[PDB]
RNA sequence: UUAAAGUUGCUGCAGUUAAAAAGCUCGUAGUUGGAUCU
RNA sequence: ACCAUAAACGAUGCCGACCGGCGAUGCGGCGGCGUUAUUCCCAUGACCCGCCGGGCAGCUUCCGGGAAACCAAAGUCUUUGGGUUCCGGGGGGAGUAUGGUUGCAAAGCUGAAACUUAAAGGAAUUGACGGAAGGGCACCACC
């Protein structure tokens, strides 16, 4: 089979999470980076591994990679975002009567923004056991 | 949050809390919970106390402020939820972030260059951060931990009540975390509201 | 059945001294464990208590401040003669520097150095420390 | 647990509990106060009462005994006292 | 070269830290044993116990490992007591000499009668206890010696205590269980509250928070 | 204040004072739990025959006596 | 502790826990020291003092240390009533 | 458990006293079976006429021929 | 013969699996017995 | 009619107090939205959400034990005393002989000694085995 061992592998972990943004989708353009970047010895090392960065840049694009740090992972998809106006900014927001009892001991019992809806009235939530 | 009135919780905090979600807990209830919740509603869903929440929140806030250099204090999600608020109260404040899975060994092997030593921990869930929480109790190293109804707070010294299932409701605890540890140092004043918008923290998922 | 009401009194405050609670319920009280708990308190190991007033026997709320390493019964009560107060503190008391026997005398119910004291002799009731 | 003021528990905790583990034990009944809807007279009843009670001057009944409390007629009103 | 890799040898190495009793006092654990070497030193005595051979059988045979069971003691001090394991019994004994000067606890010693001096026996009855293996220790007078068996003696003469009585029980022929029974009893004497220890604690500032501007230097 | 401990308790100290075992200022009755061989083996005829210069050592010292 | 005439012997006298008075050990690697901050009841910034409390290992281990540093934080007035 | 009481001294000694018979020291030295059978009858040496020399053999883990004596 | 023997155990042992708790309930002696009176 | 004996086994005296959680279930009682049936109405029945009390069990845990397996009792034990019954004292000889006693009898209860012996025994761990059951592999195996 062609499966790559750990020193291929690890040494182009370390790679990607040192040198992400000279790396990209080419195998070609990363075989010539990681030849002067690392001293590897002779060169079907060399090959594999800038195989397994092509492979493995493949993969962060799409989402996040367990083998790599997960700071660099989630920072480079939030490199490649702000909207308008905030989730939290609704204008109404519906609660239960027993929310604005708590409310009304909290004293927000003069908020605008609520709307009281009528929780249902099936005392049913348990999964039938058996 | 010693009744001053400088630090009581405001209207749009409220809000803030009531758009997420932070209020509505679990289904079943933990017997180490059970001082922080109004009451069990209809549909099964426990309701947590606001006021609770807020004081413990505050408290916390202290524990965090109390540590000089601001590096030692760390901060653990291990699920995906809770992994880019982590990020961005290390960017806000100044903490040490650890994402993803917590290594066993992280706290007590002394040899690895994985080995860090911290003096506070700050943990989004005590279930599914368990790991970090039972190496504290090696290294005597307190901690703060977001708890929903059914967590257990073995090892938590500081068992803030709050949803942290949905994904907006962890976000806005870290987001209110860090606008409170700022706003208790010397940095943002208590006026002008703050900055951020409390969507950096959210985790969208695809 | 429920035979020696001290015995239950307490054990209840030293199994809940080891559990770090703040506060014991006994019951049912007697005029015995009041004053035993008299004794205790006096010389600092337990703290202030109410008794409860029912019709029909009482309970007492004891706080805890957490000094309490042990506290005992000894069933029966031996006659215990004052040249034999020796041998019972060897036994039962930790060190010659603390503890405490509580002796049910003639003269009242009194810890073990204040019936020499008085020049005493009596009934053992048990210890604490 | 383990700082719980024994002396002062709520008014809703201690009616909670059996009738012999509260802090001073306190029954559960009452004793309430029929009145007939076809009379005048106004009569002391147990509310868990056994054997069953007549008024004695319309001789009907006024509440057939259950296992834990006794079951009125229709349209017996009644007030609990004090 | 000692280069220390804790935030508290690093403390300990730069002369932050000027005592052992600092360390003991804030119960920080102990992971480096130039910490021990730095503090006790030139007045700190190891003795081995047994060395004692294990058999693990396997398929091609069975290999055979040594047992070392030291124990180190600053006599007036502190005492510890150290197993290892190895296939080579020089390596057992130093990785034992390491893992003992490593797990070293205070003692606290007491008077029998009136205080008029120094302490020379334990503050109290303490009892310890590790498999199946049960030692007390009784405090006794000025001058009587150790009155217990050979294993514990040892022990408890590392440890600083004049004078004891003693009283074992169980199989005391497993030496390893009857030596960590009396480390049991000698590591408790701090930890029972007696009536002269019921003052309310004053707090001072952890090590760690104390020299948190010249920990951020190196 | 007992007695016995008052009576015994000082001809006991007065005997290990007069033989030289103890010291004067030392007549509590503590001290006497911080006694050792060794003060004993010195008030024998024999080492204060040698330590008061009649012998040259310990062993001509018991063959002179 | 103290001999007779006023020495203190001993090598150090251990903490407590501030919340059931237990010795903490010197291998009592549970055990916690925790700070918290003191502030300026007008700013609502930090003023520089803090309040420490001390938690055994026992306490932590049985779940009960957030309860506890929260009634000892509210004897402070650092946690308001309610 | 055991009784404890305060005039339980009769049923104290009487089981002590019975259950001393269960032990191999006591039942030994307290019955007379076993002095009976002692051909010394108790005495720490004796004296008797040499009958027959006898060579008893040694049991199975070692091999020797012990020289005894039938007296 | 005593200590060692907390291997006779009152102080002070043991009884799921190492020796060991009765088939079950009743029940005399014995043993032990709730608060409460300056 | 006698016999009265079992892995008669939880291989586990009885009574009493204290000591963690969790969800079910059985019975009785107390409350509570809302579904159904008795045409409405209460009153009840079947469900649903709780609470209380005893019960049969289960899951869980650094409560504390224990040689450990394990045990919420087998915990509250050298920090040893709540009350009380039966019963054990290295392995065999042997539950054998004899005596007494009950029973028609089989059997039941009670029950030794001489002598012999340095171990027998309990938990746990690593290996060893197959004519036990499951997986992976090789043209020095097969197809």
């Amino acid at each position: 089979g062609r499966v790559r061992t750990k020193t291929v592998k690890k040494a182009a972990r370390v790679i990607i999470e040192k040198y992400y943004t000279r790396l990209g989708n080419d195998f070609h353009t990363n075989k010539r980076v990681c030849e002067e970047i690392a001293i590897i010895p002779s060169k079907k090392l060399r090959n594999k591994i800038a195989g397994y960065v092509t492979h493995l840049m493949k993969r962060i694009q799409r989402g996040p990679v367990r083998g790599i740090s997960i700071k660099l992972q989630e920072e480079e998809r939030e490199r490649r975002y702000v909207p308008e106006v905030s989730a939290l900014d609704q204008e109404i927001i519906e609660v239960d009567p027993d929310t604005k009892e708590m409310l009304k001991l909290l004293d927000f019992g003069s908020l605008s923004n609520l709307q009281v809806t009528q929780p249902t009235v099936g005392m049913n939530f348990k999964t039938p056991r058996g | 949050s010693g009744a001053l009135d400088v630090l009581q919780m405001k209207e749009e905090d409220v809000l803030k809390f009531l758009a997420a979600g932070t209020h509505l807990g679990g289904t079943n209830l933990d017997f180490q919970m059970e001082q922080y919740i109004y009451k069990r509603k209809s549909d099964g869903i426990y309701i947590i106390n606001l006021k609770r929440t807020w004081e413990k929140l505050l408290l916390a806030a202290r524990a965090i402020v109390a540590i000089e250099n601001p590096a030692d204090v760390s901060v653990i999600s291990s699920r995906n939820t809770g992994q880019r608020a982590v990020l961005k109260f290390a960017a806000a404040t100044g903490a040490t972030p650890i994402a993803g899975r917590f290594t066993p060994g992280t706290f007590t092997n002394q040899i690895q260059a994985a080995f860090r030593e911290p003096r506070l921990l700050v943990v989004t869930d005590p279930r599914a951060d368990h790991q970090p929480l039972t190496e504290a109790s090696y290294v005597n190293l307190p901690t703060i931990a977001l708890c929903n109804t059914d967590s257990p707070l073995r090892y938590v010294d500081i068992a803030i009540p709050c949803n942290n299932k949905g994904a907006h409701s962890v976000g806005l605890m870290w987001w209110m975390l860090a606008r409170e540890v700022l706003r208790m140092r010397g940095t943002i004043s208590r006026e002008h509201p703050w900055e951020v918008m409390p969507d950096l923290y959210f985790y969208r998922d695809p | 059945v429920r035979m020696n009401v001290l015995a239950d009194a307490l054990k209840s405050i030293n199994n809940a001294e080891k559990r770090g609670k703040r506060q014991v319920l006994i019951r049912p009280c007697s005029k015995v464990i009041v004053r035993f708990l008299t004794v205790m308190m006096k010389h600092g190991y337990i703290g202030e208590f109410e008794i409860i007033d029912d019709h029909r026997a009482g309970k007492i709320v004891v706080n805890l401040t957490g000094r309490l390493n042990k506290c005992g019964v000894i069933s029966p009560r031996f006659d215990v003669q004052l040249k034999d107060l020796e041998k019972w503190q060897n036994n039962l008391l930790p060190s010659r520097q603390f503890g405490f026997i509580v002796l049910t005398t003639s003269a009242g119910i009194m810890d073990h150095e204040e019936a020499r004291r008085k020049h005493t002799g009596g009934k053992i009731l048990g210890f604490f420390f | 647990p383990l700082a719980k003021d024994l002396l002062h528990p709520s008014p809703e905790e201690e009616k909670r509990k059996h009738k012999k583990k509260r802090l001073v034990q306190s029954p559960n009944s009452y004793f309430m106060d029929v009145k007939c809807p076809g009379c005048y007279k106004i009569t002391t009843v147990f509310s868990h009462a056994q054997t069953v009670v007549l008024c004695v001057g319309c001789s009907t009944v006024l509440c057939q005994p259950t296992g834990g409390k006794a079951r009125l007629t229709e349209g017996c009103s009644f007030r609990r006292k004090q | 070269e000692w280069m220390p890799v804790t935030k508290l040898g690093r403390l300990v190495k730069d002369m932050k830290i000027k005592s052992l009793e600092e360390i003991y006092l804030f119960s920080l654990p102990i992971k480096e044993s130039e910490i021990i070497d730095f503090f006790l030193g030139a007045s700190l005595k190891d003795e081995v116990l047994k060395i004692m051979p294990v058999q693990k059988q396997t398929r091609a045979g069975q290999r055979t490992r040594f047992k070392a069971f030291v124990a180190i003691g600053d006599y007036n001090g502190h005492v510890g007591l150290g197993v290892k394991c190895s296939k080579e019994v020089a390596t057992a004994i130093r990785g034992a000499i390491i893992l003992a000067k490593l797990s070293i606890v205070p003692v606290r010693r007491g008077y029998w009668g009136n205080k008029i001096g120094k302490p020379h026996t334990v503050p109290c009855k303490v009892t310890g206890r590790c498999g199946s293996v049960l030692v007390r220790l009784i405090p006794a007078p000025r001058g009587t010696g150790i009155v217990s068996a050979p294993v514990p003696k040892k022990l408890l003469m590392m440890a600083g205590i004049d004078d004891c009585y003693t009283s074992a029980r169980g199989c005391t022929a497993t030496l390893g269980n009857f030596a960590k029974a009396t480390f049991d009893a000698i590591s408790k004497t701090y930890s029972y509250l007696t009536p002269d220890l019921w003052k309310e604690t004053v707090f001072t500032k952890s090590p760690y928070q104390e020299f948190t501007d010249h920990l951020v230097k190196t | 204040k007992d007695p016995r401990r008052l009576f015994e308790g000082n001809a006991l100290l007065r005997r290990l004072v007069r033989i030289g075992v103890l010291d004067e200022g030392k007549m509590k009755l503590d001290y006497i739990l911080g006694l050792k061989i060794e003060d004993f083996l010195e008030r024998r005829l024999q080492t204060q025959v040698f330590k008061l210069g009649l012998a040259k050592s310990i062993h001509h010292a018991r063959v002179l006596i | 502790m103290q001999n007779d005439a006023g020495e203190f012997v001993d090598l150090y006298v251990p903490r407590k826990c501030s919340a059931s008075n237990r010795i903490i050990g010197a291998k009592d690697h549970a055990s916690i020291q925790m700070n918290v901050a003191e502030v300026d009841k007008v700013t609502g910034r930090f003023n520089g003092q803090f309040k420490t409390y001390a938690i055994c290992g026992a306490i932590r281990r049985m779940g009960e240390s957030d309860d506890s540093i929260l009634r000892l934080a509210k004897a402070d007035g650092i946690v308001s009533k309610n | 458990g055991k009784c404890r009481g305060l005039r339980t001294a009769r049923k104290l000694r009487s089981h002590r006293r019975d259950q001393k018979w269960h032990d191999k020291q006591y039942k030994k030295a307290h019955l007379g079976t076993a002095l009976k059978a002692n051909p010394f009858g108790g005495a720490s040496h004796a004296k008797g006429i040499v009958l027959e020399k006898v060579g008893v053999e040694a049991k199975q883990p070692n091999s020797a021929i012990r020289k005894c004596v039938r007296v």
